[PDB]
RNA sequence: UAAAAACACAGCACUCUGCAAACACGAAAGUGGACGUAUAGGGUGUGACGCCUGCCCGGUGCCGGAAGGUUAAUUGAUGGG
RNA sequence: AUGCUUGAGGUUCUAACUCUGGUCCGUAAUCCGGAUCGAGGACAGUGUAUGGUGGGCAGUUUGACUGGGGCGGUCUCCUC
């Protein structure tokens, strides 16, 4: 489902897009959509704070359900939707009680699969339960962090983590990231792989793209003055001429971020 | 922090006594939950002008302590509850929902003090080794 | 405000003074903290925010003595 | 008075970030990042594509280590008044 | 050495403290506060004191002579 663009005109050539014909082509659930006006990346206060966001289309949020706690009523998947808000696809799961919900898609659901959560829900790749249910070796994805809280890790396109290791109160998951960390067995999390894995594979070909997703150009360092940049300045193209930094600079090239003591402790082995 | 208890704590438990602690100690674990008071210089005045008429109280809630103790330790109660495994249960096997499972074939058996992290505890020296079978 | 309710202290203000002498004002501010105390007389726990002083006077006072004063300065807990 | 060979760009790579994310605006509360969750987000450099991208870690930075040396507030032995 | 004043690491516990976790209430409410459950936990965090780092930002300095200035030389003392 990974289709390349023929040259037909310059910036159609290395287009690569994801075609997925078993999405839904009709409209989405309307009960489950939500206004989502943009910001330009703006604050409380009008400023910016975060730089190269804006002029995307418009999006309706969807209501996906990140806690997935209508333990031991089935449902049917019935339904698999694009999401303008993420990178992976959504089900549309109609309970057994005629309620519909959205969530995440994992890898290999199609319409008509049957999803269940609950502690004695069966071991298969769509299936929601507490971390200490799920056995040793499987792939999760959609872990809580906090009980109750509704899945926060392995959400994106693709994702997925390891439950390696299990101790009396926690289970060790290995992250997309490598991270070897520590969470509360009573979470819940979802088997299997999140849907869209062949997402990566895609190309935009063109700068009118990345502005079709709210991207706003990005500014190099050194083509700016010294006013505006530590890397600004210089006769002629010179390099950052220092040690490479941000705008406020804070040095960009190892120089680790994390200052986030309180959570310490959750962090079995650090990777990034 | 000079203060004289209340009730006897496991530590330095006199009854009474002038005990030096931690201002941490006190003020957040002793005054507010109930087992010192501290000493005002008539405190312990009025400590003496009541101690006859609580020691004494003092043993009778401890002897329903062991009376209570040991009259419901010979229960095999077991949960009607729905579980998937003898010990890997549907539900929680823990000290959050058994007060109704002792309270139906006896005393109430309030919990506060039932370890789990089935020693049921009641008091700093009376403690009963209750075994609890669930059916799977 | 970073103002204690017992003791009344607030910011203050004063002088960072290098080693060359030169001097940029700064702030003072208390030891606030929030606490909750115990009140017997009402079986209510209240919560405060208190310098690390004004808990040591509510430690020789008393709570309800401090809480009297409270009531009588005006501005409630 | 400069439309360019400048900037951007798709693509590439490095690095940071486990979510109360990094980062940013805010004495703060809070807010953006994002109602996103490493196929994500930030910063940096390069700049479709094709063939490639060699040697140097001495300097500076960054990362990791902690045996030794040195080293703050603090404490106050001892001596001298 | 039974026992005794008190330093420094580690491991537990909960009761301070924290939660941008659930539930209930104020309440017609994603704020807030209270209750309660759960999770951390004397850690984190904040005040104050202190070492490091710190062009991110600020205030400034960066001589004179001189066949223009700069570069070079010179700048005080002794002898011709
Ligand atoms: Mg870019
Ligand atoms: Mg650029
Ligand atoms: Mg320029
Ligand atoms: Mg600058
Ligand atoms: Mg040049
Ligand atoms: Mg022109
Ligand atoms: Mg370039
Ligand atoms: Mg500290
Ligand atoms: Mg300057
Ligand atoms: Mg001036
Ligand atoms: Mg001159």
């Amino acid at each position: 489902a990974i289709v390349k663009c023929k040259p037909t005109s310059a910036g159609r050539r290395f287009v690569v897009k994801v075609v997925n014909q078993e999405l839904h082509k009709g409209a989405p659930y309307a009960p489950l959509l939500e206004k989502k006006s943009k910001s330009g990346g703006r604050n409380n206060n009008g400023r910016i704070t975060t730089r190269h966001i804006g002029g995307g289309h418009k999006q309706h949020y969807r209501l996906v359900d990140f806690r997935r706690n209508k333990d031991g009523i089935p449902a049917i998947v019935e339904r698999v939707e694009y999401d303008p808000n993420r990178t992976a696809h959504i089900a549309l799961l109609k309970y057994a009680d005629g309620e519909r919900r959205y969530i995440i898609a994992p890898k290999g659901v199609a319409a008509g699969d049957q999803l269940i959560s609950g502690i004695g829900a069966p071991i298969k790749a769509g299936n929601s339960m507490p971390l200490r249910n799920i056995p040793v070796g499987s792939t999760v994805h959609g872990i809580e962090l906090k009980p109750g809280k509704g899945a926060q890790i392995a959400r994106s396109a693709g994702a997925s983590a390891q439950l390696v290791a299990r101790e009396g109160a926690y289970v060790t998951l290995r992250l997309r990231s490598g991270e070897m960390r520590k969470v509360l067995a009573e979470c819940r999390a979802t088997l299997g792989e999140v849907s869209n894995s062949e997402h990566s594979l895609r190309s935009l070909g063109k700068a009118g793209a990345t502005r079709w997703r709210g991207v706003r150009p990005t500014v190099r360092g050194v083509a700016m003055n010294p006013v505006d940049h530590p890397h600004g300045g210089g006769e002629g193209r010179t390099s950052a001429g220092r040690h490479p930094v941000s705008p406020w600079g804070l040095q960009t090239k190892g120089k680790k971020t994390r200052s986030n003591k309180r959570t310490d402790n959750m962090i079995v082995r650090r990777r990034k | 922090m000079e203060v004289i208890l209340l009730e006897k704590v496991a530590n330095l438990g006199n009854l009474g006594d002038k005990v030096n602690i931690k201002g941490g100690y006190a003020r957040n674990f002793l005054l507010p939950q109930g087992k010192a008071t501290v000493a005002t210089a008539e405190n312990v005045a009025a400590f003496e002008a009541r101690r006859a008429e609580l020691e004494k109280a003092a043993a009778e809630k401890k002897a329903a302590a062991e009376a209570r103790a040991a009259q419901l330790s010979e229960l095999v109660v077991t949960l009607g509850a729905h579980a998937g495994d003898e010990g890997k249960l549907f539900g929680s096997i823990g000290t959050r929902d058994i007060a109704e499972a002792v309270s139906a074939a006896g005393y109430p058996l309030e919990k506060a003090e039932v370890r789990l992290p089935v020693a049921v505890h009641l008091h700093t020296d009376v403690e009963t080794t209750l075994k609890l079978i669930i059916v799977a | 405000s970073r103002v204690c309710q017992v003791t009344g202290k607030g910011p203050v203000t004063g002088n960072n003074i290098s080693h060359a002498h030169n001097k940029t004002r700064r702030r003072f501010l208390p030891n606030l903290q929030h606490h909750r105390f115990w009140v017997e007389s009402e079986k209510r726990f209240v919560r405060l925010r208190v310098s690390a002083k004004g808990m040591r006077i509510i430690d020789k006072r008393g709570i309800e003595a401090v809480l009297a004063d409270l009531r009588a300065r005006g501005e409630k807990f």
